[PDB]
């Protein structure tokens, strides 16, 4: 299976939380029909963050 | 017992919680199955009736439903025991439970809830399984059948805010909401426990419009505030969401208030931002004695609304 790469996020949207954070997407291998699990990860300053509440 | 509000719990200590509250506590507390999770983990709520011949009308609280909202399950059991032990001899909780039962639901996205002490302590969603797998969860905050995915909320699984594949397609949203439906005639007060903030919210979400009770909504919301500010002096914000945090759309609060409840609440809790989803648990005392303040402020004005 081909794991997509990590890359930004296309058209994010806001992160009401922490204004200024970057979303990326990023994927792992996983054990499904299609090989990999994908979801949206913000972080600001080096850390992981919630965006909503 | 020996169980301590003053911590964080698993969600293995809060079933066995439930279970012995509930024994301890028979006369006046039962334990109901709602339905299960997507991984089959049962959902309850305890309802807090004291027997009588009077007709009740009932307060809704749930918590949890956003995973890594840690402080809102420690609120409902707090909440839960300060009912509980103090039933007989208050004169306020002996007075709400002469005409109001309280129906608590402790955690409602018990599957996050467990993966945040697993795996990912800023987990949100639920945990059920999109495009084959490749994705997993749904917000259950933009879920129900209230003006669905029209606004602030992303059709994109992989997005924090993925409204699902259609209005109450999760079985925790279905179990919430059929329940809730047979009970909309005698539910008074409709509370939705999240955290940070320090808000007291009104609908709606999905549109700037009011509701045609917001004014006594603010007024009950903000002398619920000042009631919660003057016990350490923390300070909360009331107002509509779309007005002081952001638009959304599938919010349990703004569908309650859709189907006639008249009083519907989001409480977002402490704090405002420096440890954020992460409070620490030292905070859950002080977070939890003024936050009671606060609900039993609305539940007595609720109350005298009627008795
Ligand atoms: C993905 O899941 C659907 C079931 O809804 C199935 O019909 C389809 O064949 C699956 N695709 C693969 C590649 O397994
Ligand atoms: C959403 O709510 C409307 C009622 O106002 C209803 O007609 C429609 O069937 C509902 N959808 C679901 C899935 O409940
Ligand atoms: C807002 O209220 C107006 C009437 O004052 C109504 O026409 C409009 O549809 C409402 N908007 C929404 C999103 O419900
Ligand atoms: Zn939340």
């Amino acid at each position: 299976f081909h794991v997509p790469d990590d890359r930004p996020c296309i058209n994010p949207g806001r992160c009401p939380l922490v204004p200024d954070a970057t979303c990326t997407f990023v994927c792992k291998a996983a054990d499904n029909d299609f090989g990999y699990e994908c979801q949206h990860v913000w972080t600001f300053e080096g850390q992981r963050v919630g965006c909503y509440a | 017992e020996t169980y301590s509000y003053n911590i964080y719990h698993p969600m293995g200590e809060i079933y066995e919680w439930m279970r012995e509250i509930s024994e301890k506590y028979k006369e006046v507390v039962t334990q109901h199955f709602l339905g299960v999770t997507y991984e089959t983990h049962p959902i309850y709520y305890l309802k807090i009736s004291q027997p009588s011949g009077n007709p009740k009308k009932i307060i809704w609280m749930d918590c949890g439903i956003h995973a890594r909202e840690w402080i809102a399950p420690a609120f409902c059991q707090w909440f839960v025991k300060e009912i509980l032990q103090n039933h007989k001899d208050n004169s306020r909780i002996r007075k709400l439970l002469r005409n109001l039962d309280f129906y608590v639901l402790p955690v409602l996205n018990i599957d996050g809830y467990i993966y945040t002490w697993t795996t990912d302590r800023l987990w949100r969603k639920s945990r059920s399984p999109h495009n084959n797998g490749t994705c997993f969860g749904t917000d259950l905050n933009r879920n129900f059948n209230a003006s669905w995915c029209s606004i602030g909320a992303s059709r994109n699984c992989q997005d924090q805010t993925f409204c699902g594949t259609g209005p109450v397609s999760e079985p925790e949203t279905k179990a919430v909401a059929s329940f809730i439906e047979s009970k909309k005639d005698d539910i008074l007060c409709f509370l939705t426990m999240h955290s940070y903030g320090q808000l007291i919210l009104t609908p709606y979400g999905y549109t700037k419009n009011k509701s045609s009770n917001h004014p006594e909504m603010i007024q009950v919301g903000q002398k619920a505030a000042n009631a919660l500010k003057a016990k350490y002096g923390t300070n909360y914000r009331v107002g509509s969401s779309a007005d002081i945090l952001y638009a959304s759309s599938g919010s349990s609060r703004d569908w309650a208030r859709d189907i006639g409840i008249p009083f519907s609440y989001t409480f977002e809790l402490r704090d405002s931002g420096t440890y954020g989803f992460v409070l620490p648990e030292a905070q859950i005392q002080p977070t939890c004695e003024e936050t009671m303040e606060a609900v039993l402020s609305v539940l007595d004005d609720v109350y005298a609304k009627h008795w």
